[PDB]
């Protein structure tokens, strides 16, 4: 029944919240919305350096309503010069029905929230993602993110087509990290990535040898 | 419009048949567990919507773009869900549309679809108990991680 406005959030750590839209979709009956922040490694904090206001909340049938991120004092001990990654969840509990004999579905959404500092500030449409390396090695490619965001890969194939449709396991390579993923070699790799907005671009790469960047 | 504000997509919403979200299980099936097998099934849809969830090759499951797993507190082996209420001797299993069986909090397999509809299919198992009729029930969670 509730929902959310984004399926990623990116905190400009130039400021000290944000708020994102939430709204209960189901117009018959009222349904509750629980937020939390989790970590890097998907386990629940409380009390910082992000927090998800308020933790609770009733929507009546059809309500819209707002989940505000917040950072506490603690968000300096984080690196400034990349971004960290924390995970806002956005769990239902639904009106409880004593129906005999049922079983009852609560949908859980959970979305990366990129925490991105001031040092690192990104303007509208930006891409950084066309600095990743493609590096043959066997049976696959080792993937290098020489950039201070986490890119998400979802795609790589020998045409633009192959990339957005292919069979491919996402993967995230954190900043400045690399990663070797199992693939077919392709002449001219394309790349598929998620960005800021849900928008899924492709990148044209040429290779030289083993070594494969995108297309200038 | 050439110039416009940010627009981003949206997180999916669930939408079931039922307001309550809840799929009716039906009275205890005791004559089919003690015959052996399991109870009948029941079968539910969960429709994704306002995400865009079909592309032109794919869709957001099938291409792991998001990720699925049934959330809930695991019965008498990996493959079974515990049940609250009155009933005892009773579990809860789940299966996908090509019979893989959803284990609590494990991620379910990305398949191409047969619908902006995942469709899931339900019964009751025996857990090892002694079987003792009663009302029962569960919420399950419902978890869509975005990649
Ligand atoms: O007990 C219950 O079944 C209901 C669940 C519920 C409520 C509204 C719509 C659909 C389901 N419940 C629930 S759900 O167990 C809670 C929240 C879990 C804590 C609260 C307390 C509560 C409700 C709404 C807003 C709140 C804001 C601040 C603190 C408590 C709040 C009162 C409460 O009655
Ligand atoms: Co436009």
């Amino acid at each position: 029944a509730v929902s959310l406005d984004r399926t990623r959030a990116v905190f400009d750590g130039s400021e000290k919240s944000m708020t994102l839209d939430i709204s209960n979709d189901n117009k018959q009956l009222p349904y509750l919305a629980q937020a939390w922040i989790e970590n890097e490694n998907q386990e629940k904090i409380i009390t910082g350096p992000v927090i998800a206001t308020p933790p609770v909340q009733r929507l009546e049938p059809g309500a819209k309503s707002m989940v505000r991120l917040s950072t506490t004092p603690d968000i300096s001990k984080l690196p400034q010069d990349r971004e960290s990654l924390f995970y806002f969840n956005l769990r239902e509990i639904p009106p409880r029905s004593e129906k005999a004999n049922v079983l009852q579905i609560a949908l859980q959404t959970k979305i990366k929230l990129f925490y991105r500092p001031a040092a690192i500030k990104t303007r509208p449409n930006e891409v950084w993602q066309d600095q990743l390396i493609l590096n043959k090695v066997s049976g696959g490619y080792r993937i290098e993110n020489p950039t201070p965001y986490y890119v998400t890969v979802i795609g790589l194939g020998g045409s633009e087509k192959q990339a957005e449709e292919g069979e491919f396991e996402t993967v995230m390579l954190s900043p400045r990290s690399e990663q070797t993923v199992k693939s077919a070699n392709y002449n001219t790799p394309y790349l598929s990535y998620i960005n800021d907005y849900g928008g899924r671009p492709v990148l044209s790469f040429i290779c030289n040898g083993s070594r494969c960047s995108v297309k200038k | 419009a050439a110039f416009h504000g940010e627009v981003v997509r949206p997180a999916c919403t669930l939408a079931m048949e039922d307001a309550w979200q809840i799929i009716d299980m039906g009275e205890t099936p005791v004559r089919d567990l003690q015959n052996g097998f399991s109870g009948p099934e029941r079968k539910f849809s969960l429709r994704l919507r306002n995400c865009e969830f079909n592309s032109q090759g794919g869709n957001l499951f099938s291409d792991s773009r998001i990720r699925v797993t049934f959330d809930g507190v695991r019965g008498e082996t990996p493959d079974k869900f515990n049940l609250s209420g009155q009933a005892k001797g009773i579990n809860l299993q789940i299966a996908d549309v090509r019979g893989n069986i959803a284990r609590a909090g494990k991620v379910m397999p990305a398949i191409p679809l047969t619908e902006e509809a995942l469709d899931y299919t339900l019964r009751i198992v025996r857990n090892g108990k002694k079987l003792e009729a009663g009302n029962y029930f569960a919420v399950l969670g419902f978890r869509v991680d975005y990649e």
